[PDB]
């Protein structure tokens, strides 16, 4: 499998005086640490969330971050006066890299504007999109005159994160591969015509996120099947729904069958 | 934390130089710096990397792909960049600050002499006494001149010097001493000097 | 400017010690002391993360500097030290990725014993016969001999104006007598011109050489003459043999 | 206004009376991110409600997680109510039990 870290950053700006920013980070599909306008440190979820850092540096990491977040918004500020732009401003970032084994580890760092990509980091210096408006350019060439900030930034995404997620693919080796098994039932929902009824089949619990649902006439697999979303519980497992739209005869002796990396061979099978 | 060279390298004017350094317990967050210093100054920062490789106007920076060793790389080498390299490791975090220095590769530029011609001539004193240097030159750089068992002779260290308008080099060194016996026809081990030496006349009017 | 090491030479005596400057242009908070020995490395006396604030380093027995602010890091000598004779080179350090700097550097001989000064002797000696036969090129010798401590500057002149194609100058100094902790220093030089140019009268040459020594407020008892700062020169003359 | 809120509801257990469970509420894809959440129960808005940290996928686009404990009966009913900038009234959706 793979387990990338992703850290995402939610800055919002309503008017001159009121702003937030909130943030959180991901490795694979479970959340790691959670950051919050509130506090004032990077919180950590689980007992592994520090890697193999030193207590020393994982503080002086939180003093970098610290003064990242009172500089941004003080920069972010400062634009919207020079370039003239209105208040209502939504900022997202997503940074992060993915270790590779055989030497090809990914670096990226990709600015939002309205939820619009506008810039991102590339080698040793910012770049803007093609799609991205004039204005961004007038931006652009006054952070890459920042070299500090440029050659910092370097240094977290070449340096300190692939040695972050070799830290922490370490120390939560065991809940990372945990497995948890479903469980499964029918019910009936929404009918789509007078004689067409319609079969729910719903599975819930199950940690590694990929799963594999269908109905089947007992073991004829049929393509009147159609999944919903994984969604979460709170418990960091998942849900998910599936339909089967057919009339009332056609509906006596199916199957809702599921397959899951935790059940060992064996498959959950609900008939009706 | 620390670093490996070799003491010593030699390299001829006007090539490309390697000079290697180890480190096989490097860290992801650990900047590498390389730093020279000629013999009466202080030392200047040349070049630095983290994680790629890098390319300045002098020199360029090749790290291993295994991170363990790395190679600073002098395109054209001249006669000034003789002078001793230090290879460094600096934390990025910015942790302990005993920034301390190894002992560095000690880089020696020889001349390409086009015609050698080594004789040791006899220079007398400027209308003042009868004082006598002895002055061996012109030989190729291979030549490495080691100094007398006795202690009254005083004997320098190979020294090019450089014409230009002629576009001419040359090596020499140079021997004196009061003593009695003291003559340039052994002032110099036999050991150290090419069997086609000129001993000129020791007449000299 | 960068970092200001003064003087470059600076000598005094046993017991009559000192405290020596490093001085800093731009803004930085880190500055170091370093000490080098002929054909040594650098080795670490003190270092300072900012003002206030010191960290002793491996060979800070027998030193004590300070950091009043963060423009100035003095470093006083007095404490017994085993050679106080060497060079020192003061260094400051920015942020990530944490470069390097250096001043130019003060050298301090300090006599082991009394005022053994001794100013050098400069002599010139005249091209070989042979080697203008043999060559058609000319080679002048310059000889300094017998000075202590070893701060000294050779120049070459030629009618009037300093010249530096054809020269070239002893990386180091050479003793005399290497049993002797103080002994007396010499050094040599070359100047070669064509054969044409050295057979012409008219041409004038001059080795200088510039000594640093004791100060004219040090008292002196001794019928030689106080051996000052002074420049000792030799020269010679062309000719057609 | 850009983007406008997705909404479904559903319970971590098989609904079954008299027995402990927990009533889930997902919102997503919508933009920008203020957006407030309610869960209720019977009409009434319930005050034990918790929720995951606010998060966004690769197309920019938000999402969110409510959720609580309840014991569903035969006689309680319950549902999810959103109102967003994009939305003219607030949107409530009930959770199908049958
Ligand atoms: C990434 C690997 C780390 C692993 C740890 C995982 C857990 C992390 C915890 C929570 C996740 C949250 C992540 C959020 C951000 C991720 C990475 C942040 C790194 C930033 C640090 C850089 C240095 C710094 O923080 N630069 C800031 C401070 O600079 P300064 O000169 O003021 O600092 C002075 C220090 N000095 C010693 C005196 C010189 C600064 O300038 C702001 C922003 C610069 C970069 C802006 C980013 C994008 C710009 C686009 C906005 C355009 C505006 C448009 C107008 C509408
Ligand atoms: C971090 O890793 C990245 C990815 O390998 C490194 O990016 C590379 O950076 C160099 C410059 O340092 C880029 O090439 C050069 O750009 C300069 C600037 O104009 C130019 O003078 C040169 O002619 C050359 O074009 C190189 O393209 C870039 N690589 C990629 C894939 O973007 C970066 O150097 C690393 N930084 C550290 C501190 O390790
Ligand atoms: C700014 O926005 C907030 C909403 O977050 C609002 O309550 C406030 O009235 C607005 N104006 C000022 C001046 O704060
Ligand atoms: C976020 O924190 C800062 C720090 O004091 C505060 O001024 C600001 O009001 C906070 N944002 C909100 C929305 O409360
Ligand atoms: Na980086």
């Amino acid at each position: 499998r793979l387990f990338p870290l992703r850290c995402l950053q939610i800055s919002s700006f309503a008017n001159s005086s009121w702003t937030r920013t909130d943030g959180l980070a991901w490795l694979g599909e479970l959340q790691t640490h959670s950051w919050s306008n509130d506090s004032d440190t990077v919180r950590s979820l689980k007992p592994w969330s520090q890697g193999t850092f030193s207590d020393q540096q994982w503080e002086t990491l939180q003093h970098i971050f610290r003064v990242y977040r009172s500089s941004f918004t003080r920069d972010v500020k400062e634009f919207a006066k020079m370039l003239r732009l209105s208040y209502p401003l939504e900022l997202q970032v997503s940074a992060g890299c993915e270790v590779h084994p055989g030497n090809a580890s990914n670096n990226f760092f990709h600015v939002a504007f309205q939820g619009k990509d506008i810039l991102s980091f590339q080698g040793t210096s910012w770049e803007p999109t093609q799609e991205a408006p004039l204005w961004v350019n007038l931006a652009i060439q006054v952070l890459n005159q920042d070299k500090w900030t440029r050659e910092t930034v370097q240094w977290l995404l070449n340096g300190t994160c692939p040695q972050f997620v070799s830290g922490l693919l370490e120390s939560g080796k065991s809940e990372l591969k945990k497995q948890v098994k479903p469980k499964a039932w029918l019910s009936r929902g929404p009918s789509p015509g007078p004689g067409r009824l319609l079969l729910v089949c719903h599975v819930s619990g199950f940690y590694p996120k990929p799963v594999w649902v269908k109905w089947m006439r007992g073991e004829q697999e049929q393509q009147g099947t159609q999944p919903g979303d994984i969604l979460p519980n709170a418990d960091e497992t998942w849900y998910l729904r599936a339909t089967l739209d057919v009339v009332a005869g056609e509906a006596a002796g199916l199957s809702c069958r599921v397959k899951h990396s935790s059940l060992e061979g064996q498959d959950i099978v609900l008939y009706w | 934390a620390k670093t490996t060279q070799p003491n010593s390298m030699e390299s001829n004017e006007e090539e490309p130089v390697h000079l290697p350094c180890n480190h096989s317990t490097i860290s992801g967050t650990d900047y590498i710096h390389w730093y020279r210093q000629l013999p009466s100054q202080g030392p200047e920062y040349v070049i630095h990397g983290l994680t790629s490789n890098v390319n300045n106007r002098m020199a360029s920076l090749a790290i291993a792909e295994d991170r363990k060793s790395s190679t600073l790389i002098l395109h054209r080498a001249t006669l000034r960049d003789a002078a001793v390299y230090y290879c460094i490791l600096r934390d990025g975090w910015g942790g302990t600050y005993k920034y301390i220095f190894g002992t560095g590769t000690r880089l020696k530029v020889l001349a390409n002499i086009q015609n050698p011609d080594p004789a040791v001539y006899q220079l007398r004193d400027s209308k003042s006494s009868d004082k006598s240097v002895c002055l061996f030159t012109d030989f190729d750089s291979q030549t490495n001149v080691s100094q007398s068992k006795d202690s009254d002779v005083y004997i320098t260290d190979k020294c090019v010097l450089d014409m230009r308008s002629m576009d001419f080099k040359s090596n020499s060194a140079v021997a004196w001493s009061n003593k009695s016996d003291f003559a340039c026809a052994n002032a110099f081990n036999n050991s150290i000097i090419p069997e086609d030496t000129f001993f000129p006349s020791p007449e000299s009017s | 400017g960068g970092i200001t090491q003064s003087p470059k030479y600076l000598f005094r005596k046993e017991g009559q010690n000192v405290t020596l400057s490093c001085e800093q242009n731009l803004n930085h908070d880190a500055m170091y002391w370093y000490r080098q020995d002929p054909g040594q490395g650098l080795r670490l006396i003190y270092y300072s993360q900012i003002v206030n604030d010191f960290q002793k380093g491996d060979i800070a027995e027998g030193y004590s500097v300070s950091r009043e602010k963060k423009e100035s890091f003095p470093l006083t000598v007095t404490s017994a030290q085993k050679n106080p004779t060497a060079f020192y080179l003061c260094a400051t350090s920015v942020g990530r990725p944490y470069e390097q700097y250096f001043g130019p550097g003060t050298r301090l001989t300090v006599t082991e014993d009394l005022k053994n000064v001794f100013p050098p002797e400069v002599a010139v000696f005249e091209p070989s016969e042979a080697e203008i036969s043999h060559t058609q090129k000319a080679t002048l010798v310059c000889l300094a001999t017998g000075f202590y401590p070893d701060h000294v500057e050779l120049s070459w002149w030629v009618n009037g104006k300093e010249v530096h194609s054809g020269v070239c100058t002893d990386p180091q100094p050479l003793k005399e007598q290497p049993a002797l902790n103080d002994s007396r220093y010499a050094l040599s030089s070359r100047l070669r011109v064509s054969a044409t140019f050295w057979q012409n009268p008219r041409n004038h040459f001059r080795c200088q050489v510039q000594f640093y020594g004791l100060s004219e407020n040090d008292e002196w008892t001794q019928d030689r003459a106080k051996p000052v700062t002074q420049i000792v020169s030799a020269e010679a003359w062309g000719r057609a043999d | 206004i850009q983007r406008t809120p997705k909404i479904q509801v559903y319970s971590r257990h098989p609904a079954e009376n008299g027995k402990s469970n927990f009533l889930n509420c997902y919102v997503s894809g919508f933009h920008p991110s203020d957006i407030e959440v309610d869960l209720l129960k019977n009409g009434e808005r319930i005050e034990k409600v918790e929720h995951s940290d606010l998060s966004f996928s690769k197309d920019w686009s938000f999402y969110l997680l409510y959720y609580t404990e309840f014991t569903p009966t035969e006689k309680d009913e319950y549902a999810c109510r959103v109102n967003h900038v994009t939305l003219s009234q607030p949107k409530i959706v009930k959770w199908d039990r049958d």
